[PDB]
DNA sequence: GAGAGTATGGCCATACTCTT
DNA sequence: GAGAGTATGGCCATACTCT
């Protein structure tokens, strides 16, 4: 009736860090979805909210999944879904917002009583042939409800958008990336099991943050991409802009991921006050809806303010560098990984995604294809069929003597015995039968991408193309030379 | 007379029971150094319900409470609470784990506190080594430990 | 000018606040005794599907079904309003079912709505009961997307029942909770006769029965109020003077007055105490707990009269306190000052409109049934031409219009025909019809009599409402003194 | 706060609920204190009060001064719904007890309901002097009866 | 003297890891 | 540094009427 303080640490501690390990803070690898992301995905889809479909109150997805899926703060649902609705933030945003969602400037969004939501055009795509039997379903925290263990993700979302996640013993830092590029990269690693990183980088450059601006050279992103670890510098898009009498201004239009606007201004505002910067005589922020981001900052008649604007890259935000850490969970467990390795499980999960939901279809047809044969047999020997159900005096009785008599399954008497006499007309006949036909060269498709691999794997590239020119878009960030 | 017992309890007896709620989750007094570990409201309100001062000016004779029992959720939070309350209790109050007034509730209330399981510390130097594992400020030890446990 | 006179936006703006607070707010209606906010919550948690049988849902999604569908206010406005329903000590029959830390006495809050669980109590169903067969009216809700319910069935006298208690602009409200069993017998008794007197009411209804229970001084007052709408009523808690040996005494406080706080009571009497406002007491406990209920135990000095003592208590806490009655309820959807006898009125009158429109559904269906069952009569009898007939069309269109020209039947039957599964031709199929058939006429019987003959129906609402007082009516709480 | 004349300066009250130099913003949590019905020590006291003759700057009653003013655009913001009428009417409350100059200086404006972007407000007028006296009381005042009686007129 | 009950939402700290 | 992002919720004021 007493505990030793060295095994309750040990025990208390493992439950605690596996679990922010394996069920909070990391993505996985074929969906690049935390689990808190997934739920409110997945609840998004489950209440129906699609994008065709008008804005729920947010109260009401975040009470939804606290419920049913995500046993834990409202606080913590709606901060996870306000992100995803941030176009700062996700290069290709989950969620559509209507309301104050926040800013560059720090200020968060405003509460879920003043907010509503719905999921956006591209969560469609990961959400897609989630009921097809593509992926495993498991219980819930209380065992009242089933949720998808990962979902279909037909575009590579983990690079997409990537991930920043702290947890136990290790964290999380991928960068967002183009569309466009990582499906080409896609596409040329399953051409060729045996392309190296450096082939891969012919299509994908280099990382694409939502907020655009440079990043300063190839030599950081080659070392992240080989061995999932690397430092890339990211720099401001400032340019130097000359007026009358010798005066100049430095215009920023782009700031670096991730930085927050407001806490820059107030750093370079303290080094003009400290002195710790010399030549800055006005500091404004001319940010618009028309404009974008526009900061600029007027320059002393005698300064040059190409040495200034040098200064603030080394002694401000105006350039900072993200620490690429590619950390994501394959098969359950925590994994640096790799760019191709990242690409190589996404793969996978397409494949899979893809057999899975042949495999279902081939079920459901050939299940509809017996129940049509019988239902030729009815048509055929009609009266017969007629005759034989007044004759019986149940309905076990007809199943039985429908069985016997026409040599049906139980099935096809079932099916029989549940047709509705509309069925009898000439243009009904004429369907079943043409219904039948579509069905058997249909099979015959299905049978052949599930014997040949190659056929299942061109249907990928296919599918993923048909993405790429729906959902791609242009490079925003500049890599310099 | 102290001979009354004190709850400490994460999420929502008159005579002789006490109740202080903890709202959030505790400072790690390993990773802290002590002008933070005394500034922190939570520390300060648990050293002013004992009383018998932190470190060097523990005095056992002036405990307010023979039992205080630590009761936290039945989750991975409650567990990861759990820690950090007992991480306190062996760098600044050692003498009371070795008095055996530290327990931990077993099943979120008036049917559970009731099952209390007392705290006993047997090795001085495992503890010592354990503790500054999990909770110490070296990463790469805490990431060996889950490896190898995984 | 692009100019706004001041007096103008004054009268305008505060006139669309005070209207609004008034009938959608503040305000319950008589028929159902509820507030707009009560009313969502209890057709959100049935629409939801929550209902006894079922488990408890988290506050946190009832509250944002609630806010997203039917209440465009702030979710802590939903939740409080939510918990008061769950509440033992503030409603006399509860209509919310609780799971966690709801408050108490003392004045202490529910826990936030994260940490607390809901659903509907057995009896919030006789509230919403026959709600979907056309008896109450369902408007469009704040953004046009979901209908709602104008007011409910209400089953049972819920306004008087629970009672009242509101603030609005102009106005308030205050009606204290009654017995169900005497309110039922008063409104049968009302339904016998309607020119009964408040007198002969109150011979049915003694008086309010308040959730806390304790004592009514008098009827004096409780006769004002009834008679007017207007009056004060004297709520006393119920305390008894203990001995112990050697003359030794203690007072015990075993129920107080309906809202009173507990805690800020006794806080008072130690105020009174400790500025020697009082003298004679040693000490002050409360040992209130689950089991005992309420306990408050007052110490008193030895040879010092208890009996003066309790009496200067009543007079200076709130160990005594009094109600002020104040009937004003939605009627027409506008504010009226009701007596006793106008609430039971309108309260019968909405029991005998929902009886009246859930029959006049019961018929139509009934009727649209037996017309469709009548045209399957006539395919049965008739299969093998039936079937011909249709195997010869070569569209559903063709069918229809065939059907119909040739055994005289109408387009609603001919569609019920084509939609007839091959299973009904067996021997029990046809003999499942007819039964249906014979019991449907029979029953249509039933229902065409109730509507023709007033009597028949007012006895249907008597019958309905006795069995709720005998499935539900309780003992009465509140003792009334002399 | 504001990004000097207080001519182009023009400050938003708002009960709560983008894209603005010159214009303030002042947020208002909460139900704005009934002056009417509020003596002055409990009038002072208000944070929200205080907040208000802080911006504006100017003092109020004997103290005030329209030249002192921050602003000289005041528009007051509030939601679309039946409380914001509300919040309204007790705004407009303690400008005419306290700033009465102000509404007479045309500084006050009414935002109906994007519109901040100036790619309408209403001007506050005050035509009567005796009549808004005896409005004000009447409909912020202590006496409820004579509240109740402009309802029942009035209503629906 | 108060307080009965529907209405109108910010502000606070900590764990955990990584970094020109 | 400090802050990137999921986790663990109590405390504050006002309107309005009535004895
Ligand atoms: N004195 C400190 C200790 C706890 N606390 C606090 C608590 C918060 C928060 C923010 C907080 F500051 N907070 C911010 C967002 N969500 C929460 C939240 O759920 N909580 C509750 C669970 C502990 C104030
Ligand atoms: N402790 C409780 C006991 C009654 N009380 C009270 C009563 C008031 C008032 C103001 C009051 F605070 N109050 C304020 C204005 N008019 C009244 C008023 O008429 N009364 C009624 C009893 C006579 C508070
Ligand atoms: N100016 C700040 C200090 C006073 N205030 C406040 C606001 C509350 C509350 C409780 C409050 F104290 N409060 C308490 C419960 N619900 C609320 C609530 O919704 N609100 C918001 C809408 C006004 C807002
Ligand atoms: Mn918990
Ligand atoms: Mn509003």
């Amino acid at each position: 009736n007493e505990r030793n303080i060295t095994s309750e640490m040990r025990e208390s501690f493992l439950d605690y860090a596996m679990s922010v390990i394996v069920a909070r803070a990391l993505p996985d690898v074929r969906d690049g979805l935390k689990p808190v992301h997934r739920r409110i995905l997945y609840g998004l889809n489950e209440q129906g909210m699609t994008p065709d479909k008008s804005y729920k109150k947010s109260a009401r997805i975040v009470g939804d999944v606290m419920g049913k899926y995500h046993p834990h703060g409202d606080s913590s649902i709606y901060e996870a879904m306000v992100r995803m609705a941030q176009d700062f933030s996700y290069r290709y945003p989950l969620v559509d917002g209507q309301g104050n969602f926040g800013s560059m400037d720090g200020d968060g969004a405003a509460a879920m009583r003043y907010t509503e939501a719905r999921m956006t055009k591209i969560t469609l795509e990961l959400l897609r042939d989630i009921n097809k039997d593509t992926i495993d379903f498991i219980d819930n925290y209380d065992g009242n409800e089933r949720e998808p263990s990962v979902l279909p993700a037909r575009f590579p979302n983990l690079l997409a958008n990537g991930a920043s996640g702290i947890a136990v013993g290790m964290a999380t830092n991928i960068p967002p990336h183009n569309l466009t590029e990582l499906i080409n990269g896609v596409l040329s690693l399953s051409k060729n099991p045996d392309i190296s990183i450096a082939e891969l980088m012919e299509d994908i450059e280099g990382p694409d943050f939502p907020t655009a601006g440079l990043i300063l050279g190839k030599s950081g992103i080659r070392r992240a991409y080989e061995t999932g670890r690397g430092s890339i510098q990211m720099r401001s898009r400032a340019v130097i802009e000359e007026r009358g009498g010798g005066r100049q201004r430095i215009v920023v239009t782009e700031i670096p991921f991730q930085v927050n606007k407001a806490r820059m201004i107030e750093k370079i505002a303290e080094l003009v006050r400290d002195k710790k910067i010399d030549g800055i005589t006005d500091l404004r922020d001319e940010t618009s809806l028309r404009t974008g981001v526009r900061v600029v900052i007027d320059v002393r008649k005698d300064a040059n303010a190409s040495v200034i604007l040098n200064n603030l890259y080394k002694q401000t935000p105006l350039q900072t560098s993200f620490g690429v850490n590619m950390i994501a969970l394959v098969n359950g467990r925590p994994k640096l990984i790799n760019l191709k390795e990242a690409l190589v499980h996404y793969l996978e999960h397409q494949k899979t995604v893809v057999r899975r939901r042949t495999q279902y279809n081939l079920r459901k047809a050939k299940d509809r294809a017996h129940i049509l044969e019988g239902l030729r047999i009815a048509l055929d020997h009609i009266d017969e069929i007629i005759s034989t159900i007044r004759e019986s005096d149940t309905d076990k009785v007809a199943m039985e003597s429908l069985q016997q008599r026409f040599k049906l399954s139980e099935k096809q008497a079932q099916a029989i015995l549940d047709m509705r006499l509309r069925r009898l007309t000439g243009l009904e006949r004429d369907k079943i039968e043409a219904e039948y036909n579509e069905l058997l060269n249909y099979i015959s498709e299905l049978e052949t991408i599930l014997a040949d691999e190659e056929v299942l794997l061109q249907l990928v590239r296919d599918e993923l193309t048909e993405i790429r020119d729906r959902f791609g878009d242009d490079r925003r960030t500049e890599i310099q030379l | 007379s102290p001979e009354c017992e004190i709850f400490l309890v994460e999420g929502d007896d008159s005579r002789t029971q006490a109740i202080l709620p903890l709202r959030g989750k505790i400072l790690n007094v390993e990773k802290a150094r002590l002008d933070r570990i005394l500034n922190n409201n939570e520390i300060r309100q648990m050293i002013t319900a004992f009383g018998t001062g932190i470190g060097g000016d523990f005095d056992l004779a002036k405990a307010r409470y023979h039992k205080i029992v630590i009761m936290t959720d039945a989750d991975v939070d409650g567990a990861h609470i759990r820690t950090l309350l007992l991480t306190f209790f062996y760098r600044f109050m050692r003498p009371l784990i070795e008095a055996g007034y530290v327990y931990i509730a077993q099943p979120l209330l008036w049917e559970t506190t009731r099952a209390l399981l007392q705290v006993k510390l047997e090795d001085a130097i495992e503890a010592d080594q354990t503790f500054e594992m999990l909770m110490g400020d070296v990463v790469e030890n805490r990431r060996q430990f889950i490896e190898d446990n995984a």
